[PDB]
RNA sequence: GGCCGCAAGGUUAAAACUCAAAUGAAUUGACGGGGGCCCGCACAAGCGGUGGAGCAUGUGGUUUAAUUCGAUGCAACGCGAAGAACCUUACCUGGUCUUGACAUCCACGGAAGUUUUCAGAGAUGAGAAUGUGCCUUCGGGAACCGUGAGACAGGUGCUGCAUGGCUGUCGUCAGCUCGUGUUGUGAAAUGUUGGGUUAAGUCCCGCAACGAGCGCAACCCUUAUCCUUUGUUGCCAGCGGUCCGGCCGGGAACUCAAAGGAGACUGCCAGUGAUAAACUGGAGGAAGGUGGGGAUGACGUCAAGUCAUCAUGGCCCUUACGACCAGGGCUACACACGUGCUACAAUGGCGCAUACAAAGAGAAGCGACCUCGCGAGAGCAAGCGGACCUCAUAAAGUGCGUCGUAGUCCGGAUUGGAGUCUGCAACUCGACUCCAUGAAGUCGGAAUCGCUAGUAAUCGUGGAUCAGAAUGCCACGGUGAAUACGU
């Protein structure tokens, strides 16, 4: 069977959203428009900086982008020349005032994203996916990890049939509200198609 | 069913009579939710046949639902392709309610004017046995009465 | 969608917000109850001219991203699906699972 | 062929030709018109329907220039589509374009826009005045318009049997595995079997097994009882005035609103039980053994659905399978099926008068009051971004009168005449109002569906989509049943 999205079933309890604004009715379509322009924008530039989210504010005709990265040397740049600049391209595409901060990303083989994110890069490479999911579990777990569970699904091996293959260690228990699960997905475009990759990640209880 | 964890529910005694059988009546007289048409109907009904006999509504209710009430009936139970009609005993519970349920749907059956009629009408008669109710009554006692050979 | 329809889509707001104000006038002097029918047979004749994609009707809600001409909803300005996969990732502030 | 026999036949006993296997024992599943033990509106016990009539709507077939495409046993058929006059539109006929309706690169004439006229169905072609700037090292960089080439753009074209993502179903069924140890030559087994018990691989005891993970249960939302804080636009018990209007002065008791707490835990009593798990009953309490409802869908099955939300490998077209416009079609019609609405009446039809809800939406919006019209509506016009204003009198119910069993004072299909509103535009092909007309239908063959309580049945109200267009979909309250011996 289907199952239910780990992130969309934990924001009332553990899991917090990635946009704090308020809006009526006329102020919201445009709001989330000017948001995802800005996301994508952000994701295609700053690609090689290991970026994982992107929270949006907006106190009031205004707004505040914090990027969570894990090389925040690189997206600062030299003395903040690289900052001012990605302020001014904000500024323009949402038509208001900006301000730009970077939040570290700590041991960042425990975020979910960016594990997804190497995956996809070494399958990329030509790599052998069993390889690079047994690395991804084993450095996960030994950083103190409860638990990981890493799929890829697709034409794996460029083989004339897909499958679905994962590997798991820990508890991972999904039906459980108040554990903190962090999980994520991505995507590679090998020369025989698309490979989807899947993260989760256990944490703690509450 | 399988569980066997159902038990009984309370019913309200009638308006103005002070009588839990009544209100089982207007109940099963009922329909699409309207119990106020059906108690005015059977109050009605009561009145005209105390005012037609002249003892009460009571008590010739009482008198009209012995003369209907069943003793025994038969259950089917399948063998080899063709079914026993084995006779079995009736609870008293049962007894009125098939009672009721049997007098209900003769008076449905009528040609008067009035439902009130009709039932005051066919009551009347099953007080004394002339009506359709006191005939499938017979043909159901008719039928255990034949086949009591499965009787155990 | 088709990029085609798109650009259609962008045509049409142009010219609705371009002729707005003419067709307002116009549609007032129809309207109006004290006037001369010759003036209203002069304004009946005048409406017709303007292109036909100045009317407001001639738009049709699509969904901000991908096109789609059906499922459509306002509050959002996205169909369904788009809908959920945002509101999944916790992009939509204040939305979640109903139960009651 | 020989030998034997009355015969039926016995006995000794080949070859050509043809295939890549045929066979024994044991292992894991699946199946049985095999055997035990359990469950489920599965039967039984009851209530109301469908299959017959008229109409709405989807599908098959036939027809057409086109009737665009997909879903198509359970698990397709009021399905994608939460709303096809133009647009949507993907289809048909005709008229037009070729670096192009939509981006980047180079060269050249360059404000952006504002009214205009002729020809044309429009696309488009030609023409007439006007601002021609804005930071600017006066070199201009350039929001953005036209021309010239190619590198390219474009594809709702094919393959869901090349794929990602997402969904249906078995099934909210109680199951599905792993590490180490042991047993077997081995596929494998044990654990996960046995006695009780539970809704449950739920729990207790014993055991060559010892431990662990995903499932079950708990954490989450709402409802039922009480407590504390705050009282406006919400409330009015005790006081003063009244135009009888909580209307005013006032009060923080009460309904109510929304934040934070208590509460239900087999907690206590009795009996059975293997002193265990547990089971039957009782006290207190708003609630008793999972109190009610929702969310939550293990490992997997069906090469299940989706290349037309999107993304994407490979194939295919490039003055056309890409692009623009007008008109038409998706709404046809000897017929067959699915899902619905309205009826066939007296537990009713009609007329007059009068009680009692919940939930929700509102700025290119909801729109009161007053006037006109029999009516749909029209004119003028307060208030509201809202516990304040508008939508917006709830209906079934109740009291009085009539009709008195008739194809009717039941039923409201079809048809004629006159209009209203939205919209450039109601012929094809919208909804609604008034007058006239008054069809089949008297409870539905063989068959077949839903439901265990505030449920079925019945009566009204709101929302999304939306210029206009619900009998569909998603929500909210009023009245309120019958039956369950049993497997
Ligand atoms: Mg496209
Ligand atoms: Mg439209
Ligand atoms: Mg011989
Ligand atoms: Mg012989
Ligand atoms: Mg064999
Ligand atoms: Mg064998
Ligand atoms: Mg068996
Ligand atoms: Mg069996
Ligand atoms: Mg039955
Ligand atoms: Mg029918
Ligand atoms: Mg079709
Ligand atoms: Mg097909
Ligand atoms: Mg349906
Ligand atoms: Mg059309
Ligand atoms: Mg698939
Ligand atoms: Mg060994
Ligand atoms: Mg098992
Ligand atoms: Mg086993
Ligand atoms: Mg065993
Ligand atoms: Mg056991
Ligand atoms: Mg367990
Ligand atoms: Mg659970
Ligand atoms: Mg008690
Ligand atoms: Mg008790
Ligand atoms: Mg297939
Ligand atoms: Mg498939
Ligand atoms: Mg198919
Ligand atoms: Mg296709
Ligand atoms: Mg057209
Ligand atoms: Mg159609
Ligand atoms: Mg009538
Ligand atoms: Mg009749
Ligand atoms: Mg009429
Ligand atoms: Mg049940
Ligand atoms: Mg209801």
């Amino acid at each position: 069977g289907q199952k239910v999205h780990p992130n969309g079933i934990r924001l009332g309890i553990v899991k917090p959203w990635n946009s704090t604004w308020f809006a009526n009715t006329k102020e919201f379509a445009d709001n989330l428009d000017s948001d995802f322009k800005v996301r994508q924008y952000l994701t295609k530039e700053l690609a090689k900086a290991s970026v994982s989210r992107i929270v949006i504010e907006r106190p009031a005709k205004s707004i505040r982008v914090t990027i969570h990265t894990a090389r925040p040397g690189i997206v600062i740049g030299k003395k903040g020349e690289d900052v001012e600049k990605l302020r001014k391209v904000v500024a323009d595409i949402a038509g208001v005032p900006a301000q730009i901060n970077i939040a570290e990303v700590r041991k960042p083989e425990l975020d979910a994203k960016l594990v997804a994110d190497s995956i996809t890069s070494q399958l990329e490479r030509r790599v052998m996916f069993r390889r690079a999911m047994k690395r991804a579990v084993q450095n996960a777990m030994r950083l103190g990890a409860k638990g990981i569970k890493v799929e890829v699904s697709g034409r794996l091996g460029g083989a004339e049939i897909a499958r679905t293959e994962w590997y798991r260690e820990g508890r991972v228990p999904l039906h459980t509200l108040r554990a903190d699960i962090d999980y994520n997905t991505s995507e590679a475009h090998t020369t025989y198609g698309v490979i989807g990759v899947k993260v989760w990640i256990f944490k703690g209880e509450i | 069913p399988r569980r066997r964890v159902i038990g009984q529910r309370k019913i309200l005694p009638d308006p103005k009579f002070g009588s839990e059988l009544l209100a089982k009546f207007v109940n099963i007289l009922m329909v699409d939710g309207k119990k106020s048409t059906a108690e005015s109907i059977v109050y009605s009904a009561l009145e005209t046949l105390a005012q037609r006999s002249g003892k009460s509504e009571l008590e010739a209710f009482e008198v009209a639902l012995e003369n209907v009430r069943p003793t025994v009936e038969v259950k089917s139970r399948r063998v080899g392709g063709s079914t026993y009609q084995v006779p079995v005993e009736v609870r008293p519970v049962r007894r009125n309610a098939l009672a009721m349920r049997w007098i209900v749907e003769a008076a449905r059956k009528r040609g008067d004017k009035s439902m009130a009629l009709r039932l005051a009408n066919e009551l009347s008669d099953a007080a004394e046995n002339k009506g359709t109710a006191v005939k499938k009554r017979e043909d159901v006692h008719r039928m255990a009465e034949a086949n009591k050979a499965f009787a155990h | 969608a088709k990029q085609s329809m798109k650009a259609r889509e962008v045509k049409r707001v142009a010219l609705a917000d371009k002729y707005f104000a003419k067709r307002a006038e116009l549609k007032a002097i129809i309207s109006d109850v004290n006037a001369s029918d010759e003036d209203r047979w002069n304004a009946v004749l005048k409406l017709q001219t303007l292109p036909r994609d100045s009317s407001p009707s001639r738009q049709r809600n699509r969904c901000r991203q991908t096109g789609r001409p059906h499922g459509f909803l306002r509050k959002f300005g996205l169909s369904r699906i788009k809908v959920r996969e945002a509101a999944m990732r916790g992009e939509i502030p204040g939305l979640k699972k109903a139960s009651w």
